[PDB]
RNA sequence: AGGAUAGUGGCCUACCAUGGUUUCAACGGGUAACGGGGAAUAAGGGUUCGAUUCCGGAGAGGGAGCCUGAGAAACGGCUACC
RNA sequence: GGUCGGAUUUCCAACGGGGCCUUUCCUUCUGGCUAACCUUGAGUCCUUGUGGCUCUUGGCGAACCAGGACUUUUACUUUGAAAAAAUUAGAGUGUUCAAAGCAGGCGUAUUGCUCGAAUAUAUUAGCAUGGAAUAAUAGAAUAGGACG
RNA sequence: AGGGGAUCGAAGAUGAUCAGAUACCGUCGUAGUCUUAACCAUAAACUAUGCCGACUAGGGAUCGGGUGGUGUUUUUUUAAUGACCCACUCGGCACCUUACGAGAAAUCAAAGUCUUUGGGUUCUGGGGGGAGUAUGGUCGCAAGGCUGAAACUUAAAGGAAUUG
């Protein structure tokens, strides 16, 4: 140390950062386009959804909220972004 | 950090640094207004509209996708409140622990945290008198304070 | 104003010596005396067209502005035809290099051709003794927005 | 809470300096702070700083050089005549042959040497040698 | 920090911050009170005269054993009886009793000097003639 | 509004209103306080004093009253008590 | 450079300024001394580096005096005047030196000339004046908004 | 003031001890100890370390939360889960080493960023006594609490560490 490169740091410190202590802070929270096996329907959900999602057709459950990550339903396939 | 305790917490939320995001989003500026307009209809406030469009829809902050805020959309579609949402719940809380005082007389910790609550009521009133959200002379009076929660 | 018993004391209110002639009829058929305050300042349309008498006022009465010419916030208008204004300022202490607040409670008449409330930010004149504390007059009122028109509730 | 962003950011200089780090990170980067490094970096107290721009406030990082032995705010930001502006280098400085006090007058952010040829004056800033 | 406000308008929080301190100062607390002037027995003057009541021998303290030969003298002006030493190698027969005597402090604004309780004045002058000159034989005391 | 003054002015009189000052210290108490120019000490910042040769004020034992007079509530002017 | 380390210059280095341009404020008629002339019917000869170019027909005059289709408020800071005199800092001045004082000095004493008696500081308040960094204050949000 | 009143126990009774013991010790023992409705508002109420904010050092733990896993686990011996292991992270009770710094030292990650002295702010102190007394005010039913001197007296009092 004692001569640190503050401008251009590595992918790796910044994915072991906290989000609020990187460089230029951002989520690190993303989205899900999610299938339930009732319908052809895609639908957006939040990763931290902290609710109760339910699809359009099979208006039940299809994310269950938790106190980070929304835990989506067994019975469901998602995409990332 | 955290004016009525010792908490020096932070656990924020980072917006992104894109403010015209997030280049996936295909739904129709207009038809977010609209579907924020039956949503305040439907009778939620803007933080839970908020929470509710960034779930079931990929709006992730309603600010950057549409050309204004959620309270500022509400109030120019005339669905404002009487009071502002974080008042009208700070109010909610005192009446809640107002009557449970009034059958535990004794819960002194729950009298201490009136207070408390009492006078962040009193500062946030304070702020909305001097900006003119609230009319002059608007009081918190404890004793009509289960009419304005109802 | 105009209405509202101009004349109701037990003395006829009029200002001296101006010939209210009752013989001709002219198209005006009243005389009323005005005049400028001098130093910039404007004699307001209110005064011009006044029907009040104000013997204290400096463009429909006898007094002149001469002097110091300041301004404050109008704090108190309880009192008939004037009102107190505050001058806060601050006073350096040497010892210190540092500053107090400092404020003066100022008396000062104020002319029907004037309309004020606590808060607005007025103009004065420096004129003769008026009462026992008053040594100023109201010359301008420089609300432009009032504040006062913007925190109704709405609908 | 944060009342004087300056005093944060030449603090962490001068705390860096004193540990002998060749950079240092200030946040929240006041433009006050921008034109106060401007001025160091003239005299050549520090070298090339470089602002990130998040959308929130900023942020700087200065490549020190050690050649810097402090910079501080003088709180409150006194009113200084010109003939004040003599009695705060002879406190303020270590020798009346180098050193600066840094003035915010109505001309800009300026040393006192600088502001001794333009014969302005105003508020005192801080101070660097 | 330094646990005093620092701010340009806090002018008068530190003039009445001070003054409020100042209080614990001695100098300026008499000063301020008047108390040489009110409760003291001259009246903030450096000499004063005395009538002699008695002549009585203090003890001086530890660890020195001796007798110091002072009078209690009772003061013209306001009516307060007090001690006074008398400083030379005898002396102490140029002082009788029911003489007029000058009095002045020891140096120590109070505080007894040395040895000596409950004394703070000595003897200048007796029967209108210096101490000094009589121990000396320059001048004489009047018979009076 | 009137009277009084040389004149503005609750200066005073009569009528009407309930006002005016204050924690940014009103009001009250003390001052062994006449104010200023200034004196001592003084690296800077400051502490204390200023009855006293210049300016301003007040008084001629303490009050009150008044004539003469441009100008006095005079005092080496007058009227009254103590 | 005939000018014994000695007494510079529109070739200029850096300083402290002003004006103009780049989307850049100076709100607006009232009258003319004809904008630091964005007009050369005519024309002033210093015999070929470059700053001493005449009577100029007008031709769009903010560098100017009050009627207002003229006013965000300060704090701060620069400059200017006033801040009695004496005292203080200080120039001149052999009271024999000195404290001092504001005098004195010079002719051939033929019957006379002359210098002075400065200067600076003297806060906080008030008045103009240049600045708009720092610090506070206000505006168009149900437009009761500006522009003709 | 009412209720409760097992135990222990200011007062007290009493047996010892002692030169005397109305102290330590032993046997009991009233008020208290508990509760309700009101008082009081003081503790070495202590980390003898005000609150907020930034920076400055090297670790292994641990509490709560979240994230990830060429991870384990009893169930389906290859599903959530839950409990563990490993790696980060935020906030917390703290620890160990070293002080580059600070301090008079003990010692301190703050008691550091302090004559190279200014981030914001509140409170407190000016040698020891007299004295937390007098007096005045205020609160309490009292006990007492808060505020709070002076006269006078004195060359020391006190902190940390060394040797005996």
């Amino acid at each position: 140390v004692l001569v640190q490169d503050l401008l251009h740091p590595t992918a790796a410190s910044e994915a072991r950062k906290h989000k609020l202590k990187t460089l230029v802070q951002g989520p690190r929270s993303y989205f899900l386009d999610v299938k339930c096996p009732g319908c052809l329907n895609i639908t957006t959900v939040f990763s931290h959804a902290q609710t109760a999602v339910t699809c359009e057709s099979c208006s039940t459950i299809l994310c269950t909220p938790t106190g980070g990550k929304a835990k989506l339903s067994e019975g469901t396939s998602f995409r990332r972004k | 950090g955290r004016m009525h305790s010792a908490g020096k917490g932070i656990s924020s939320s980072a917006i992104p640094y894109s403010r015209n995001a997030p280049a996936w989003f295909k739904l129709s500026s207009e038809s977010v207004i609209e579907q924020i307009v039956k949503y305040a209809r439907k009778g939620l406030t803007p933080s839970q509209i908020g929470v509710l469009l960034r779930d079931a829809h990929g709006v992730t902050q309603a600010r950057v996708i549409t050309g204004n805020k959620i309270m500022r959309i509400l109030k120019s579609n005339g669905l404002a409140p009487e009071i502002p949402e974080d008042l009208y719940y700070l109010i909610k809380k005192a009446v809640s622990v107002r009557k449970h005082l009034e059958r535990n007389r004794k819960d002194k910790d729950a009298k201490f945290r009136l207070i408390l609550i009492e006078s962040r009521i009193h500062r946030l009133a304070r702020y909305y008198r001097t900006v003119a959200v609230l009319p002059p002379n608007w009081k918190y009076e404890s004793a009509t304070a289960s009419a304005l929660v109802n | 104003s105009t209405e509202l018993t101009v004349q109701s004391e037990r003395a006829f209110q009029k200002q001296p010596h101006i010939f209210n002639n009752p013989k001709v009829k002219t198209s005006k058929r009243t005389k009323r005396w005005y005049k400028n305050a001098g130093l910039g300042f404007k004699t307001p349309k209110t005064a011009i067209e006044g029907s009040y008498i104000d013997k204290k006022c400096p463009f429909t009465g006898l007094v002149s502005i001469r002097g110091k010419i300041l301004t404050g916030t109008v704090v108190s208008t309880k009192m008939h035809r004037t009102i107190v204004i505050r001058r806060a300022y601050l006073h350096y202490i040497p010892k210190y290099n540092r500053y107090e607040k400092r404020h003066k409670n100022v008396p000062v008449h104020v002319s029907p051709a004037f309309r004020v409330q606590v808060g607005d930010i007025v103009t004065v004149g420096q004129c003769r003794p008026i009462s026992k504390t008053v040594r100023f007059n109201v010359v301008k009122v420089s609300a432009a927005a009032g504040k006062a028109n913007k925190q109704f509730a709405k609908f | 809470t944060r009342s004087s962003v300056l005093a944060d950011a030449l603090n962490a200089i001068n705390n860096a300096e004193k540990t002998g780090k060749r950079q240092v990170l200030i946040r929240p980067s006041s433009k006050v702070i921008i034109k106060f490094l401007q001025v160091m970096q003239k005299h050549g107290y520090i070298g090339e700083f470089e602002y990130i721009d998040d959308h929130r406030s900023g942020k700087i990082v200065v490549q020190l050089n050690g050649r810097l032995n402090k910079c501080g705010v003088i709180s409150p930001r006194f009113n200084v005549k010109i003939g004040d502006i003599e009695k705060w280098t002879a406190n303020l400085l270590p020798a009346r042959q180098f050193g600066y006090v840094i003035l915010t007058t109505s001309a800009g952010i300026m040393d006192h040497e600088e502001a001794r040829r333009k014969h302005v004056s105003g508020k005192i800033l801080g101070f660097v040698y | 920090g330094k646990g005093k406000p620092r701010g340009l308008n806090s002018a008068r929080k530190l003039r009445v911050h001070r003054r409020n301190n100042r209080w614990a100062e001695n100098n300026y607390k008499k000063r301020l009170l008047g108390t040489a002037f009110k409760s003291s027995p001259f009246g903030g003057s450096s000499h004063a005269k005395g009538i002699v009541l008695e002549k009585l021998g203090i003890e001086s303290k530890q660890p020195n054993s001796a007798i110091r030969k002072c009078v209690r003298v009772q003061l013209i002006k306001n009516g307060k009886k007090v001690t006074a030493f008398v400083p030379n190698d005898g002396c102490l027969n140029f002082v009788d009793e029911n003489d007029e005597v000058l009095l002045a402090g020891f140096g120590r604004k109070g505080k007894a000097k040395g040895d000596i309780p409950g004394v703070r004045f000595k003897v200048v002058k007796v029967s209108g003639v210096s101490l000094l000159a009589l121990w000396k034989e320059k001048k004489e005391k009047p018979r009076s």
